């Protein structure tokens, strides 16, 4: 009826006794700067508009009711609310806004702006939002406080909206939430932009009378004085960069840099420090985008055959000094993986609908292809060619062509400039001697942006960001009504995988109806070759210069970069 | 995500 903290499953781990995160020093001090690295470009200040390209951390302009941890996969703490009263279905919840809460510009942050902030979205957000809260009404019954009540059961939905941006009315009534802002909007979080150089950099400054500077959620955390961002084309540039001292943070996504070249006098003398942590809980994945709804990647047997092709093993070997592991999974190293064989609750939610399903999904558990890593995989390759005969794709000469049109089977790969892209060329070579041709097209950030969102590409890289649990956010990704919401990579409309979603949507809260849930889903997903899965490790990789501390303790799902401080001591060992 | 597009 009444709390402080709310969980998606389970309890909150700060229930009790909330002083300060287990992950923080609360006596960190406050000062200096971080300059961290973006790649790409940016070309507004609004993460929530329709078009463009947004800069880095505008995603973090504006304080939220309540704010999540990051040592627990769904718990939520209080930011602007202080409290919540609440039904025991969660179909309806008072918050009660903090009276000290303010933007920016010292003007209350009330129930209203709540209000005003909800029909926003509503009306000039992205279009997911109107249709997942859709019976939904937000309403100011007293100046702070403010009663959201859903037209169906959604526990998940309903604290969704505790992570909403709270919008100053004042300021946003001028302004169309769809539209790009080329000036930064007024805000209210702890970090304010100062200046910026469009597509270059952005600096953001700690707002030093932040108002909620010292509430739990916030203790030892906001440490640096300036937050920079500066903008690469490539990561190798980038790399080169780093290793410069032109910033002072670097997350390594490639292998042979890792490898190879934390190498130098930055690194002997230790002005560089390099750190590798296995990392236990769930796992972003990297994959290919096959785009169904073009007739090229129509057929499963071609995406099935074209998955074939990529030679996993012989580039983990070859290339990428044994660091990568498979993705293998939707749910990537959680308890929702279906990893082994479906239990009598998934057979009661998969068997209804078995003629729509390959039957792989009963009998077998999904493994990618495993190549014995030589180059040159003959099982691998001749399946791969028996599954476009069967499809109609036929060898004339060395070309693959319709067996009935002689049209060749040809398609782009989109990428983005910026990325390493070591693994093309021999996927191309592979698929060549299939007798398919991938032309590859390397483009800009803003290019690559807008043709990711509206799926004008045959097939590209997406990553697929850990779901610790099955999330409500599935449908958004790959529920038929949701197609435009620029989440669903392949352009599926498939009306099992609806099912199987609007179950996981009634069920949110649920564990116990979650669990087959998930794995049913995840064989669903698997086994229709939607994507051609790549790689992941269960391992963060990093690197910086020696001028921060950092908590004893870090977070389970994050790297806990907001925890860190400047260190005077260690930053005055190191040279100009 | 209910609130933005992708990246």
């Amino acid at each position: 009826k009444e709390s402080y903290a709310f969980a998606v499953l389970g309890e909150p781990r700060y229930a009790f006794n909330f002083n300060h995160f287990d992950y923080v020093n609360p006596a960190a001090p406050k000062g200096g700067q971080i300059t961290l690295s973006a790649l790409g470009t940016f070309d507004n200040f609004n993460r929530y508009a329709l078009r463009g390209n947004p800069g880095a951390r505008t995603e973090q302009l504006y304080d939220t009711l309540f704010t999540t941890s990051d040592d627990e996969p769904g718990s939520y703490y209080p930011l602007i609310a202080e409290s919540a009263r609440y039904a025991d279905d969660y179909s309806w919840v008072e918050v009660a806004i903090n009276p000290r809460a303010r933007f920016h510009d010292g003007s209350p942050i009330t129930a209203r702006d709540v209000e005003f902030t909800f029909q926003k979205f509503m009306t000039e957000g992205v279009p997911q939002f109107r249709l997942v809260y859709k019976g939904t009404t937000v309403k100011a019954i007293a100046p702070l406080t403010v009663r959201i009540e859903l037209a169906k059961p959604g526990k998940e939905d309903m604290l969704s909206l505790f992570s909403l941006p709270v919008f100053p009315e004042k300021y946003w009534k001028d302004h169309k939430l769809s539209d790009p802002l080329a000036t930064p909007p007024l805000a209210s979080g702890p970090y304010r932009v100062t200046s910026w150089k469009m597509g270059q950099n952005i600096v953001y400054s700690r707002v030093k009378d932040y108002w909620a500077a010292n509430l739990p959620v916030n203790r030892g955390r906001w440490n640096f004085d300036t937050i920079r961002y500066d903008y690469y084309l490539d990561d190798n540039v980038a790399f080169e960069a780093f290793k410069a001292g032109a910033f002072d943070l670097r997350m390594e996504n490639d292998a042979k840099n890792w490898a190879t070249r934390y190498t130098g006098k930055n690194f002997d003398k230790k002005y560089i420090i390099k750190d590798e942590q296995k990392n236990e809980s769930a796992q972003d994945t990297r994959w290919l985008a096959f785009n169904i709804q073009r007739p090229v990647f129509s057929d499963r047997r071609v995406r099935e055959a074209i998955t074939l092709a990529f030679d996993f093993e012989w580039m983990n070997k070859a290339l990428f000094y044994n660091a990568w592991s498979r993705t293998n999974s939707y749910f990537q190293n959680t308890e929702y993986a279906a990893r082994n064989y479906p239990d009598a609750a998934e057979l009661v939610l998969l068997a209804p609908m078995k003629k729509d399903l390959p039957s792989e999904v009963f009998t077998q558990i999904y493994q990618p292809p495993v190549s014995k890593g030589d180059g040159y995989d003959r099982d691998n390759l001749l399946k791969a060619d028996k599954l476009l005969n069967e499809a109609g794709w036929v060898l004339k000469g060395q070309q693959r062509v319709n067996a009935t049109t002689g049209q060749p089977l040809s398609f782009e790969l989109l990428l983005p400039a910026s990325s390493n892209s070591q693994w093309v060329l021999p996927f191309q070579h592979s698929l060549q001697r299939l007798g398919i041709n991938m032309d590859i097209r390397k483009v800009d950030n803003s290019q690559i942006t807008n043709r990711m969102r509206s799926r004008d590409y045959d097939m590209m890289p997406r990553v697929w960001r850990a779901m610790p649990w099955p999330s409500s956010d599935l449908q958004i990704s790959w529920s038929s009504e949701y197609i435009n919401s620029t989440y669903n990579a392949p352009g599926v409309q498939s009306p099992v995988i609806d099912s199987l979603i609007n179950q996981i949507i009634a069920a949110q809260g649920n564990k116990e109806k979650l669990l087959p849930l998930g794995r049913a889903l995840d064989r669903v997903l698997t086994w229709n070759y939607y994507m051609l899965p790549m790689w992941y490790m269960a391992e963060d990789r990093l690197a910086w210069w020696d001028k921060f501390s950092q908590p004893a303790v870090r977070p389970v799902y994050s790297l806990g970069i907001d925890t860190w401080w400047y260190d005077v001591n260690k930053a005055a060992k190191l040279p100009s | 995500m209910r609130t933005g597009n992708a990246n």
